[PDB]
């Protein structure tokens, strides 16, 4: 019995490899829409993205101030990390006629 | 399990005395080499901490000592500021 | 393999840190990160006294520096004054950049007395065994 | 670091030989309440913090090398001792004096080593004061530095 | 004696580097030796502690 | 899949065998879908989740390659073929939205 | 036994009575000794007991190529205590030198050995605050079936004449009359204190460590507690 | 990181240097850098507060300082 406990381990591999999307499938439908909302629910991460300042001092402006719904930062969380396309003229003089919200 | 099976497996040559006398003493002997490898990795685990700690926060402490010498001269500075007013008023009667 | 070790050892945990105003120097700096500006002396907290000219004209030093030639944007970082968005989103930071100074000022005002009789032990009391 | 250790144990030791004063002995006893109480008399991982847990587990590991095994091998070295004196006096093999003596000798020694390291055990507990360890060690630590006229830290 | 030259074997040159101000501080500091050897007339006697033979006559 | 979160493919699910099938076995794109299937995870059925999503997929093709700041908003195409490899913030960026476009609840 | 620990009771009590005038001797502020009063130091083999245990801040080059290392142990440390010739004055030539015996304190038995350390070794002339110490328990330390093996450096008790003949110094009874260990005056003045040299727990100085206040006044072994145990132990034993 | 200790130093001429540039940059600091030529290196500013404690506590202290400050302003006349 121990070739043909072998031979099933290796059937099992050699189908988990190659009907992936059929067995993903599968196993996508044994459970309905409510576990599966709330699996995804669990795993929910933001894998580091937007990842700004998260004011725990009590009397911190930027803490009224990220509770706004309204606030703009500077500058899009995608868009720090991407160099500069326009001239540092352009880039000053954008700044110098920027006006703050509220 | 099977005695005679196990009893002339290695090549058809019986040492299962000394295999049977062979637990009892080999029970105690890796006592020493236990303790002291706990020691060794506890050692290693310590110094991979300190990695990790040197790594990370090395860098930070630096910057907090810099900040302290400015903040130093930043109360020296509003003191000098302070004077330089006062001989403002007072314009050579100060000295 | 599985157990050649043989043991781990789990309890020794991570170096806590123990710095007297490290915390506060965490937050000033996240905020000021927050705040996307060019000049990277704005990391210290003492920015406006060090480097006044930060908020008027951004001559930092007397032409003895060596960036290279202003070719590209990203050069005399130093050398650009603050515009009207980067002092808006500084002094968004201003009650932590406060919170830091006080930190420092208040670390400062510490001097090592007489009474300290366990300066010699104080290893223990910092949490270096472990 | 070994060096560290070695000094601490070696200074805890000229303590012991020397005395330990009056004010020295209730500033100890405190100390000791505080220690045998919040680490020995309760569970390390329930505190809130992972931080709690790790230190104050650290602080019971070196408690329990520090005094309860080292309680523990100086009575069964006096437990011995009685042993082979009952042994050559009895012409046989006995077995009494391993627990009672033991039993005497542990506690016998573990206030002993417990007044010798009473200090290197409060200290591992300085967690800070954001922590609740950190807040009731403060306190004892306020209450110590009161009684000696000093400041620990 | 400085053989074959003094540029190999300059022993003269050592020997007043060792008894001068440089010379003894050095030694005073305990990382150098001191002078193994004596220069006697014209010939180089080295000490008994040295563990050395004496040089050869100069036939 | 250095960069993505399951220790196997076969633990990412349906989401994981779209990004195999959609290319080449040789193709090094699936890893950087595989990506795209971990940002939509609980974020693909809320409306301004989706967006945020696609937001993450822009951040990490910015963060794994020098970008400019319109760079990834001037794309004319954002469809993908078997043979798109992620030599380009472009790709990595196209791989990780129909990653994240495949990813059920 | 009871006459043991009579014994023993009347050492600690004058081990006490000691400690207490070591005490007061060094509660005085330092002495200073800078310029020609270096040179021609006021301690004497006559005048030592007025300058017994006292502190002076005298200035003086070492010489650490012929450091005399007397065993010694230090918080559970085997290392030595680490005397050297202190040069005072001395002629051009450096033939005529004349001086005293300076203890710079503990250094661990690694270190000792001069191609050992990582510096190489000022010389020149440093002004060092030191306590004027007769040196008895070095001189005292080596026990039964031990000697000193001088004219190599191997050193087992501080004897004084054996060390002053080592340093080659004229002024031969001065250097026998006592030796200065260097102390740090910054320090408490009991011998309570329990930190015997100017070191934290991390070792962060730098070898030898200098003696602070309590160190100097330290006899290893022989304080007034260790006799009135030993006193106690052995009235036990008898009755 | 096997970071050595070595107390500050202390040295007559390096604290000599360092509280030439802390005056230096206390002239310059005090006026918004307005000056035509500004000399100031904040950097040895941190120097000056690790190795003179000395100078750093007699420029702490008020009287000292005020001190400081009018030999300074005698000698710029
Ligand atoms: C009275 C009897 C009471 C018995 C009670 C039960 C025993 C409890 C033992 C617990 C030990 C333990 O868990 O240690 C973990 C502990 C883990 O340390 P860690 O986690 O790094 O943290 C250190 C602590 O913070 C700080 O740790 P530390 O620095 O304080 O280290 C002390 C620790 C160090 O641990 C040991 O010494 C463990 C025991 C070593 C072996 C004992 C003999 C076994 C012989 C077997 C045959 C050999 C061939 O020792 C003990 O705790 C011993 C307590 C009991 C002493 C009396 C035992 C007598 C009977 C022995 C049988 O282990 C060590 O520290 C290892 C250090 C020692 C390494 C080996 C040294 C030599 C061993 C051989 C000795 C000679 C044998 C052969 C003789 C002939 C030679 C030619």
């Amino acid at each position: 019995v121990y070739c043909t406990v072998l031979a099933y381990y290796g059937w099992w591999l050699y189908d988990r490899y190659y009907l992936f999307g059929k067995n993903a499938t599968q196993d996508i439908r044994k459970d309905t829409t409510e576990v599966w909302e709330k699996r995804a629910a669990l795993n929910k991460r933001n894998w580091g993205y937007n990842a700004h300042y998260k004011p725990e001092l009590e009397r911190s402006m930027k803490k009224v101030l990220y509770a706004d719904p309204n606030y703009k930062f500077p500058i899009e969380w995608p868009e720090r990390y991407m160099a500069e396309t326009k001239t540092l003229e352009q880039v000053m003089d954008e700044e110098e006629n920027w006006e703050y919200y509220k | 399990r099977n005695r005679y099976w196990w009893y002339r497996s290695l090549y058809d040559d019986y040492v299962a005395r000394e295999a049977k006398l062979a637990f009892g003493i080999a029970a105690f002997i890796w006592l020493p080499h236990y303790y002291w490898g706990i020691h060794l990795n506890r050692a290693f685990e310590v110094n991979f901490s300190h990695r990790n700690y040197a790594h990370e926060w090395g860098p930070r402490r630096n910057r907090l000592a810099h900040s302290l010498e400015f903040e130093q001269f930043d109360m020296i500075l509003e003191n000098w500021q302070d004077l330089e007013d006062e001989y403002a008023q007072r314009g050579d009667g100060m000295l | 393999a599985l157990f050649f070790m043989a043991n781990t050892a789990i309890s020794v945990p991570s170096v806590l840190d123990t710095s007297p105003c490290m915390k506060q120097m965490l937050a000033y700096e996240d905020c000021v990160l927050d705040a996307n500006v060019p000049q990277q002396e704005v990391i210290h907290p003492q920015w406006p006294t060090i480097w006044p000219r930060l908020l008027t004209d951004g001559k930092l030093l007397e032409f003895d520096k060596v960036p290279f030639h202003p070719e590209n944007i990203y050069n005399y970082t130093y050398m650009r004054p603050l515009t009207k968005k980067n002092k808006q989103y500084l002094y968004e930071c201003e009650e932590e950049r406060f919170v830091f100074k006080a930190c420092l000022r208040k670390v400062i005002s510490l001097k090592k007395t007489d009474k300290h009789t366990s300066w010699d032990t104080a290893e223990v009391a910092n949490l270096q065994l472990t | 670091s070994c060096t560290t250790r070695r000094f601490i144990d070696e200074k805890e030791k000229l303590e012991y030989s020397r005395g330990y004063n009056q004010q020295e002995l209730e500033a100890s006893k405190l100390r000791k309440d505080f220690v045998k109480k919040y680490i020995v008399d309760f569970d390390t991982t329930l505190y809130k913090t992972q931080v709690e847990r790790d230190w104050a587990y650290i602080a019971k590991r070196e408690y329990r090398y520090e005094v309860q095994l080292k309680s523990i091998g100086y009575g069964g070295a006096l437990a011995n001792a009685v042993l082979l004196w009952r042994i050559y006096a009895n012409k046989k093999m006995v077995f009494w004096p391993i627990p009672i003596v033991g039993a005497l000798g542990y506690l016998y020694f573990q206030p002993v080593f417990f007044q010798k390291s009473n200090k290197r055990f409060f200290d591992m507990c300085n967690v800070g004061e954001e922590y609740y360890l950190g807040r009731e060690r403060n306190k004892i630590l306020r209450e110590c530095n009161k009684i000696l006229n000093v400041e620990d830290f | 004696l400085d053989y074959p030259d003094t540029d190999d074997t300059d022993d003269t040159e050592t020997f007043k580097d060792y008894k001068s101000f440089t010379g003894r501080r050095m030694v005073d500091t305990g990382i150098v030796d001191p002078l193994w050897y004596d220069i006697r007339e014209g010939k180089k006697v080295y000490y008994d502690w040295a563990g050395v033979n004496q040089p050869m006559e100069d036939i | 899949m250095a960069q993505t979160a399951h220790q196997n493919r076969y633990q990412g699910g349906l989401c994981y065998a779209q990004c195999n099938e959609l290319f080449s076995f040789w193709n090094p794109s699936i890893q950087q879908c595989w990506k795209g299937c971990d940002f939509g995870v609980g974020r693909v059925n809320d409306p301004e989740g989706r967006i945020e999503a696609q937001q993450m997929c822009k951040r990490w093709a910015a963060e794994l390659y020098w970008t400019y700041k319109g760079e990834l908003d001037t794309i004319k195409d954002l469809r993908v073929h078997a043979d798109m490899y992620p030599t380009t913030p472009q790709n990595v960026y196209r791989a990780c939205l129909a990653g994240v476009r495949r990813q059920k609840f | 036994t009871l006459l043991y620990g009579a014994n023993q009771s009347s050492k600690a009590r004058e081990n006490k009575v000691a400690t207490e005038t070591r005490k007061e001797r060094m509660a005085k502020p330092t002495i200073q000794l800078t310029g020609a009063d270096s040179q021609n130091p006021p301690f004497t083999e006559k005048n030592i007991n007025d300058w017994l245990y006292k502190t002076v801040s005298i200035t003086g080059r070492p010489i650490h190529g012929k450091g005399m290392m007397i065993p010694a142990k230090s918080y559970g440390l085997h290392g030595f205590e680490y005397l050297v010739p202190f040069v005072t004055k001395e002629n051009e030539d450096g033939s005529v030198q004349e001086g005293l015996i300076l203890n710079l304190g503990f250094i661990p038995r690694e270190y000792a050995p001069i191609w050992a350390r990582a510096r190489v070794e000022n010389v020149e002339e440093q002004t060092f605050t030191c306590v004027v110490t007769d040196g008895k328990h070095l001189s005292e330390q080596g026990g039964l079936f031990a000697s000193n093996k001088p004219c190599e450096n191997q050193w087992e008790y501080a004897d004084l004449d054996q060390l002053a003949k080592h340093t080659g110094f004229v002024n031969q009874e001065q250097v026998r009359s006592c030796i200065l260990e260097h102390v740090n005056t910054e320090t408490p003045n009991d011998e309570r204190d329990c930190r015997h040299i100017d070191i934290c727990s991390d070792y962060k100085e730098d070898y030898p460590y200098k003696f602070t206040r309590s160190g100097v006044l330290q006899q290893p072994g022989q304080m007034y507690w260790d006799l009135n145990k030993s006193a106690s132990y052995y009235s036990l034993l008898g009755l | 990181m096997e970071v050595k200790y070595r107390g500050p130093s202390d040295d007559k001429l390096e604290c000599e240097f360092l509280e030439n540039n802390l005056l230096s940059c206390l002239r310059e600091k005090s006026v918004q850098d307005n000056v035509a030529k500004m000399t100031c290196r904040p950097e040895f500013l941190v120097w000056f507060f690790l190795e003179c404690p000395t100078k750093a506590a007699v420029y702490h202290d008020p009287k000292g300082l005020r001190n400081i400050f009018i030999q300074d302003k005698i000698k710029q006349k």
